[PDB]
């Protein structure tokens, strides 16, 4: 799931370390 | 925090010497010192933990994912040693899971958290952490069962309440979510002072018509979660000009606006062709933003990435838009057709970030019934004309016409963002 139009996900960005 | 077993007490002088090097910022010497202790005392839990902490600090100093992956393994090795104190076992595995999440190893973090809960079955904080692990991988069903287990043994755990309320809201259980989000925030428990819970408590209240919603928006603003009561995005760059409606000249993107308005009929015609001959490319809105009605979007770009198959369906439009990297390179926006049919009401809502502005090009606009409010100001579309608004402000849409309404949505980077910022911001 992606935050395209709203803010419905627990996190909207991906985690990829440094 | 008791971190020394019987053997580690006998070598405390050597352990303290190595840890002092780490505290003084001599990470390389500390790494080697703990490596020697691990070599000489391969069964010391505190020496192994010290090695992992030094690798952890080294990964921070060197900004190295690989060094951190080594620390993650060493934190695990602590858990497999004999006679490990319970406090140290929990600290080591908790840090392991935390660093795994940081790297995006969400499945690995979930396995570590499951091990923790199995080892410490009475620690409700570890179950709460496990629920967060399920939420990060998108497994709301398992997260919901975890927080149900926590609330059955500790009914007033505020952390579990807000996360249970968050899951209920995401499942469109609006009325059910309100007391959980509200009581959880009101608990003041660590982890509840979070803009996500203020955001969705106020939104849930707005959907049921509870006028208390804006009192909670004001409080979230006062506590620093929202830039204002109207602008409630949570992925922000501070200081960007904050304004509900924008003119083309105010954005500086006047060449893009002129190109959209001069060429609007080809954009319309390709959109109608997809409607007539490839309507499966329009996908229903899937973020629970509708009270009712039919609303679908056909996306050409997302997160600054072009959809090659979608651009086969509107090739002239994609060819036109590729000349404008201020929109095609907006990794926090989209480029998409948006069709909305009569009987549609879009709930008041905000977008996730203040780093984009949103353009609407009218393509097929019925003469009556369609309007969009942003903040306290309502407008309508015109065929061939562009509207610009900041969708990090609360906005709301009605479609009460007698035929379909088609627009073209073009997101651009906020004009005050430097190229350095536009390159380093994580995609949304
Ligand atoms: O009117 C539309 O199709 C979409 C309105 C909206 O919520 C947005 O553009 O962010
Ligand atoms: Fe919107």
């Amino acid at each position: 799931g992606k935050c395209k139009d709203g803010l419905g996900e627990y996190t909207c960005t991906s985690l990829e370390g440094f | 925090p008791k971190l020394l077993n019987k053997f580690d007490k006998t070598i405390k002088a050597e352990l303290d010497a190595a840890e002092k090097l780490r505290k003084r910022g001599k990470i390389e010497e500390a790494v080697n010192a703990f490596k020697e202790l691990v070599r000489k005392y391969p069964q010391s839990p505190r020496a192994r933990y010290g090695k992992a902490q030094c690798e952890d600090d080294l990964a921070e100093k060197r900004r190295s994912n690989e060094v951190l992956r080594g620390a993650i393994e060493t934190y695990q090795e602590v858990a497999s040693l004999p006679d490990v104190p319970a406090d140290l076992l929990k600290l080591s595995l908790k840090r392991r899971s935390d660093r795994q999440q940081f790297l995006g190893h969400m499945r690995g973090s979930l396995l570590t958290l499951q091990r923790l809960v199995q080892l410490f079955p009475n620690d409700t904080s570890l179950k709460n952490d496990l629920g967060v692990g399920y939420l990060l991988i998108g497994d709301n069903d398992n997260a919901k069962k975890v927080y149900e287990e926590v609330l059955s043994v500790t009914p007033n755990d505020g952390f579990a309440k807000v996360h249970y309320g968050f899951i209920l809201k995401a499942q469109n259980k609006i009325a059910e979510s309100i007391p959980y989000l509200k009581e959880g925030i009101e608990s003041g428990d660590p982890g509840t002072d979070d803009g996500r819970f203020y955001f969705h408590l106020g939104d849930a209240m707005q959907r049921v018509g509870n006028k208390e919603a804006y009192k909670w928006y004001e409080l979230g603003h006062k506590r620093g979660h929202f830039a204002s009561v109207w602008q409630r995005s949570l992925y922000n760059v501070n200081g960007l000009k904050a304004q509900p409606w924008w003119t083309p000249k105010e954005t500086g993107y006047t060449e893009l606006v002129k190109s959209l308005e001069r060429n609007w009929k080809l954009i319309r015609d390709e959109g109608l062709a997809v409607m007539d001959k490839a309507k499966g490319l329009f996908l229903p809105e899937d973020e629970n933003l509708r009270e009712k009605g039919d609303w679908s979007q056909f996306t050409l770009w997302q997160q600054g990435r072009r959809n090659e198959n979608a651009c086969k369906g509107a090739p002239k439009t994609c060819t036109l838009l590729e000349k404008f990297p201020e929109t095609t390179g907006c990794r926090r926006g989209q480029i998409k057709y948006s069709i909305m049919h009569p009987g549609t009401h879009v709930w008041p809502h905000t977008g996730p970030t203040n780093c984009r502005l949103r353009m609407h090009l009218g393509l097929v606009i019925p003469k009556e019934g369609c309007k969009i409010r942003c903040a306290n100001e309502t407008k309508t579309w015109e065929e061939g004309k562009v509207l610009i608004f900041d969708d990090s402000f609360e906005h709301e849409v009605w479609q009460d016409a007698s035929s379909f309404r088609l627009i073209f949505i073009v997101d651009v980077w906020h004009p005050e963002l430097t190229p350095q910022q536009r390159r380093s911001l994580p995609a949304i």
